[PDB]
């Protein structure tokens, strides 16, 4: 039973229990909480390594034999941060543990058995997380997909019909016909998809038909008229079809104030986009909503994190948009009643407090669909640098805080839209949407994206070279991205109603089609590591943010991590 | 060097800027494409250097080209040049408004309107109404919103504005700062005058009878100015 | 007749499409590369940029065979896949064939043992399908003598028989002289250039995790990258000893230079050994056919697809590539797939 | 000019290198992407010139950038920069190992192990065995290979190593140069001890009886050290 | 957060962590290892209790809503001994944890949500275990089923065609036609079933056909001729069809001795019935086999436990059988060369050591199909009374030993016959074959038997009474025992081959039909809490048993628990 040093061991199998990893160029340090392997029997693939005939690979596998094993991977998930092998079978994560050959190694569940049919993927030294899930997408341009994808995101939920003004303004795919166009268009891409319909209607019939047509939920938006009527009607139909509802608050307060909007919601579930305010919403106290029980608070990409440039930048976007002028006072007023630098800085901290729960993008409309993950971690980095470690933190690490942010763009968006059972976290039984991260580039540039149990996108070099490493090394489409394979690997979400009405066969959809469920019985208390409720006020005069009496605010930053260090642009 | 597709986008833009400059170097009146790329490529580098702030580049971009450097028409064309670059604090949106000036005749697609005034809402006789925002937050109403149902904060004679909307150009609105008080014009709604939605105060045919119901409703809902309940006589459906 | 289209070929040379049989399905971007180079058929194994694939040309199990067959629909290139022969389980062995594989591939990283070798071959005999192999470099199970005894005289496609690409150290190259063997050379060490020796040592080191300060590590490097057996290769091809030219894409092979390199080698050997004895008349026709066959009709036969493709003959699929004499062997004019311009 | 898709790949890389250099020119701490592209673009040209040999560029690439030219972290990051270029003798793979140096703190994803030693193969008491390679070729055995069936060349007490494997870190191996002689450690195989494959010497449950059969088999197969045939009593199946 | 005493609490929800229960009238004391409930929120059904509209029962259940909840049950399983609610949905154990209404109670996974569609079953004060699995049944008489059933057994595996001599002697259903008769007959009963075919054949064709016909495995038996040929042939075909093989050793040693039989088995997997010897097998050292790696040792009911009467009794059965005489010496010899009181007593101890793994019955042929469970616990009781607690035991309890024996007739027989995935232990995802035990009567007389998620048999009183408690109180067939319900609740096992050939539709089988799997890659090391291997010798002269050098033996007993105390006969 001879023994070996830790330095060595870690260069063969990666970090083990008690060891720590720095996440990218940030100050966030993660610690391996547990290890399922059995020192001496760990799996290794190679020339004279362990994964070979009769040895690690069984000649008498179990009738559950894996299709793919990710060896010695460090799993970072809201469920924990640990070391273990990941087994993949039939597009699903079949097992998380030891795995190898029971014929020659102790302790190996049959759901982790390695046979001649299983492929090998080395993960030692790498970190594996679930795919990201952006739920505030504007289907403005299909080019967004491969962008969000390259960034570690495997699931996009939103609305639209392309570069049409309605879409540029709102995340909505209106009517069953336009729902058809989009569902049929989706067949083409490598990214699970879901669409939201126009909740801006006080017509119950028109409201349900869009769901029966394929929508996973509704979206009430200002530009379409977010009134207490529309809000009320939408919600009711949403309750029937167990589907989710997103909302963009009435900035102009024309129908009423945030108090009214809430009364409208009548305590029912709601996904609030860019709850902060910059992305839009009740002026200037919309951000207060993110403290109520029935609310699913989500922040929009742009104002995150709070940098010395974010305030200046926004005023520009808000002006370049809306048609505002510097010489017109009513125009300067609206600008100042919406782009509150106060509520902006108060955000970064709200996330840190668990007050906010989801991180979106708001692509091609005050959002960057390629930086949701990157920015979620930048923010976490700042808040640590300014507020320090966390009280809940246990041990000399940031594990807890880590899970706090991860959940923000994985398990929390997944639940908010009833697709938590299939995706949203590295757990057995779920679709295998996994992304391998190389610790240094964590949170910015990932190694490879596996969609539905098969590799769909990865860093790739000179296709002519004698290896995949030589430059150029950009993100190249892999096999699960082509032919009929894409169909097996991707999922377009729909409501139970449509699914039941045969919406799949209906539209000749060759993609795996699942329905969303459990959207009406969830509250702020269903948001992993972000279940903090609170009575938050907002000064009408100073636009200052107060929570539970005290007041919260963050200090802007002159520099952020995961930025200029990794990209040439 | 895991290059994102976004990165390639920029790398291409840059050499479009580089070409743009190299051409100006040789002394050649740039065009629409060349001017824009140039301005874009520039801002991009500056953000890379980590010196100039977002706010500063917005302007500095207006000094990259002078009216004699470009072709006639280019000015009237490049209304503005939006662009994103990665600052030490991350990517930020820089919009360089009107980078060059109209030192010439030619103006692509220029308009030749005909001095005269379009008369809006023909024959819809307006009416003025005293309005005041008793609330502590702003309130802006759109041109086609059933006025009678705006924020319960705006105090005024609800009774008088039933079935009416702000007599203004379609798509615009009137702002009310907390405390502010003004008199607004408002014509009657056209079409079938079928009011559905808004605050749910009407949701039916807008007539004198529906009105009774509307006021009664607003009353109980707290909409300032919503007359009073001089003993309501509930109908068989409302 | 009025239904026939016209394609001018005067001044041009027409050859069959090339057939690379040692492909690692590491990245789909390889296809349009190999294609642009005059290759219309790729045979190999894998599941994308996964380590197993980067190391071996294998698409394991019927499920992963499914993924790949369904993925293949997307590309412009005939395809065939090899399954994991590294198994002493007959049932698992045939199922991959029943699943769509054109053959098996025994590879070192998966454990090329005399057991696996023996079992694979038997099932291969039943299903009249081909078997490729990557010899046991480390000689852990036995030496090249044993591997042969394992093969028991049955047919075999030997990849990079030379040794650099992998295989029994250091006498694997000897196999390429036996009757039952289908010798194939791997792209990289071809032709033998003043830089090939230095280059390889690097690839072998960048790979395998070898160090300069560790002697066992320097030993393996020297027991595998024999500059002697490398140079002996170029000549073996010229002698008809070797038969097929592969690539070994994205893993010590360049899927875009198989044809180019096959001709470079032929050029060298002429410049160093002169014309050929078999040559008849004042030309190189014979030698020419010698090399052409190396990446057309020979790989086609080695994998039972000679009847449909692999040579410009009546009745076969029309995979033709037009070459402009000046650019011959490097950059072709156009690739016609299945009778139509692709 | 029939440009291959490979060519376009490089042409793009080059201008990524060109940008990289042009930026350093202006005096700006390069980053991961910039440093790599730069090193890549460089080697590419040099091969074009047909002067420097493959072997030389491997090194010369280590002098394209100094620790003060890049951003902190870049060093610890660029472990190496592989690249292919066309030399007069064709394309060759140039790997520029550790081009720059760690002149700074920041180290992305750095590890914070915890000095201590992992104890491998807990409770599996090893055993030493005299091993010698009587053959004229090298022989390297893996960590989980049924030792009893290695190359028939390695001479030693086969009988003693039945159902055992080299007691070493998973994935590694022990090398035996022709002539060399050493003593190796080897614990017993775990799991169900079901030995199938290898040299076909066992292919069943590894027990004392299967052992008899294994030795008998190895014996007839010529595996040095495979005890002897003191009159075998063949079973009903073997 | 007012608090309450332990005495009270336990009369409302049953024993909690750290508390101990005595098993029946035995000396075996079990201790609650963990509790998933949340003190204050525990589930209770009744007049003014907790399981009611809007309260414990949700008005907004999750779309996974349970069909049945067993509240506050003490789960005794090889996986542990703990407190928790059991959720049942679609005939399967859907969840093991808190459960209740997320709308009004913290921590409640949606796989445990209680809605208007879920039924309530009180379990507080009761112990829940998986159904028992007898794998050594002689299908001599169909009356055995309701007997084995009443005893806590939900799965019977064996062979036969009724009261025919071949069946009385061996557990075999020969040929595909007789396999048909039995599969079609099985439709009638309330008990999962599986059949073994005649392995006594050196004809490969005849060997596989019986599997293709529906058999879950083979059985080689003495009376049919357990020769090294038959043994060898059977095993090979068994390897192909991934099905199990049981065996009855050649007592007369005519073909060879136990050494030969093993050589025949060639190290392949095997289920050895009555490994001890009394039930039959190589004279007199067959019991030694139970120490080899590739063997799945099983003991036969009769000689368990070792009582002062067991030796006398057996000699009688062996004589009443075989046609033996007292005046004939060859006849007295065979009797003494088979009924070794030495190897008998050595048994009880072998079980305690983990040497033996499975407890069968051997019904209507030297076995009592109604006392497998009862006797498994009696033995455990003895061994404690004679050897004391166990070394492995942790804390002041018998938990470990408890699991040791439980596994003997649940998870171990289940694995030995490839049906471990569906049944054999109280785990999520498996068929819900659960039996509720009232602590006092534990191991003897159970409260109720739930087959396939529905109640099939329970203690029932005067069907005319105003309640189910008044006498007479015997075991009455419940609803899952009648109509078409029985079909949904029961399973007849078959091989993959048959299953794939459509054996179900083939025979008009209305029962749920599953196939057995993973029978060829299991060894003595796959037997839960009974994985002890060892080189055991057996004195040819004294018939004495030696293990690892030392010798093992148990002392007979004059009295056993779980006996005269509970039955009127
Ligand atoms: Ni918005
Ligand atoms: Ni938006
Ligand atoms: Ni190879
Ligand atoms: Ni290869
Ligand atoms: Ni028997
Ligand atoms: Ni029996």
């Amino acid at each position: 039973m001879k023994k070996i040093s830790r330095k060595e061991y870690v260069s063969m199998y990666g970090p083990t229990t008690g060891d720590k990893v720095r996440l990218g160029d940030t100050d966030l340090i993660a610690e391996v909480e547990h290890d399922y392997t059995i020192y001496g029997e760990e799996l290794k693939f190679g020339g004279g390594k362990t994964l070979r005939e009769g040895m690690s690979q069984s000649n008498n596998p179990s009738k559950e034999e894996l299709d793919l094993i990710i060896t010695n991977a460090l799993i970072v998930d809201y469920t924990g941060i640990y070391k273990a092998d990941i087994g993949i079978k039939d597009g699903k994560i079949a097992g998380i543990g030891k795995g190898g050959n029971k014929d020659m190694q102790d302790g190996v569940k049959n759901n982790l058995s390695v046979g001649p049919a299983t492929e090998a993927l080395a993960g030692e030294g790498l970190i594996v997380t679930a795919g990201g899930i952006d739920t505030h997408i504007h289907f403005i341009s299909p080019q967004q997909i491969p962008t969000a994808f390259a960034s570690g995101v495997t699931t996009m939920i939103g609305g639209g019909t392309g570069p049409a003004d309605g879409t540029n303004a709102t995340t909505i795919t209106p009517g069953r016909r336009n729902l058809k166009w989009m569902l049929r268009a989706a067949e083409e891409y490598s990214m699970n998809l879901g669409f939201l319909a126009k909740g801006n209607a006080s017509n119950d019939a028109s409201l349900a038909d869009q769901i029966e047509a394929g929508a996973i939920g509704f979206k009430i938006h200002e530009d379409w008229g977010t009134t207490p009527s529309a809000i009320n009607h939408a919600l009711d139909v949403a309750d029937k079809y167990d589907v989710q509802v997103a909302i963009h608050t009435d900035t102009l307060n024309e129908a009423g104030c945030v108090e009214d909007t809430m009364a409208a919601i009548a305590g029912r579930t709601m996904h609030t986009f860019h709850t902060e305010g910059a992305g839009g919403g009740h002026a200037p106290d919309i951000i207060k909503v993110a403290g109520e029980h029935n609310i699913l608070p989500a922040s929009t990409n742009p104002t995150i994190p709070f940098t010395v440039n974010t305030e200046a930048e926004h005023m520009d976007m808000l002006m370049v948009c809306h048609h505002k002028d510097k010489s017109i006072k009513e125009d300067v007023q609206f600008a100042d009643s919406r782009i509150r630098p106060q509520t902006i800085a108060a955000e970064d901290t709200l996330h840190d407090m668990g007050a906010f729960s989801i991180t979106s993008s708001d692509s091609q409309a005050m959002g960057r669909v390629g930086e949701v993950i990157t920015r979620t971690w930048q923010t976490a980095d700042k808040n640590k640098k300014e507020f320090g470690r966390l009280k809940e933190e246990k041990g000399d690490n940031d594990n807890f805080r880590i899970k706090r942010y991860l959940s923000k763009y994985t398990i929390n968006p997944a639940i908010a839209h009833g697709i938590s059972e299939y995706v949203g976290s590295v757990e057995v039984g779920k679709v295998a949407d996994l992304v391998l991260w190389s610790p240094a580039f964590f949170g910015v540039k990932p190694n490879m994206i596996i969609k539905g149990g098969f590799i769909a996108l990865s860093q790739m070099g000179d296709a002519n070279a004698s290896i995949p490493t030589p430059q150029p090394v950009y993100y190249r489409e892999m096999f699960a991205h082509h032919g009929k394979a894409k169909y097996d690997a991707n999922i377009t979400f729909v409501s139970q109603a449509a699914y039941d009405k045969g919406i799949k066969e209906e539209l000749g959809l060759e993609r795996q089609v699942l329905p969303v469920k459990n959207c009406r019985n969830v509250t702020k208390k269903d948001m992993q590591f972000n279940n903090t409720t609170a009575h938050i006020e907002v000064n009408p005069e100073t636009y200052h943010v107060f929570v539970d009496g005290k007041e919260v605010t963050s200090k802007p930053a002159n520099k952020v991590s995961l930025a200029q260090l990794f990209s040439i642009f | 060097m895991k290059l994102t597709p976004k990165e390639l986008d920029k790398l291409m833009l840059h050499y479009a800027g580089e070409l743009a400059k190299k051409r100006k170097e040789k002394g050649i009146k740039l065009n629409y494409v060349e001017a824009v790329a140039l301005i874009s490529a520039h801002i991009m580098e500056e953000a890379r250097a980590g010196k100039k702030t977002a706010a500063e580049l917005m302007q500095e971009g207006r000094t990259l080209l002078k009216p004699d450097d470009v072709m006639d028409g280019v000015a009237s064309m490049i209304h503005e040049v939006g662009i994103e670059a990665m600052f030490p604090d991350g990517t930020k949106l820089v919009t360089v408004h009107t980078p060059i000036e109209a030192n010439g005749k030619l103006v692509p697609g220029e308009l030749f309107l005909k001095n005269e005034d379009i008369t809006i809402n023909e024959g819809k006789k307006a009416v003025s109404v005293k309005v005041k925002n008793v609330g502590d937050r702003p309130v802006q109403i759109g041109s086609h919103f059933h006025f009678f149902e705006v924020n319960r904060c705006l105090d005024f004679d609800r009774e008088k504005t039933f079935g009416k909307r702000l007599d203004i150009a379609a798509g615009t609105a009137v702002r009310f700062e907390p405390g502010e008080e003004k008199s607004v014009e408002l014509i009657d709604i056209g079409g079938n005058r079928r009011i559905f939605g808004f605050n749910a105060l009407v949701d039916r045919q807008a007539d004198n009878e529906s009105k009774k119901i509307a006021l009664h409703r607003a009353k109980e809902r707290g909409f300032h100015g919503a007359k009073s309940d001089d003993n309501y006589v509930k109908t068989i459906k409302e």
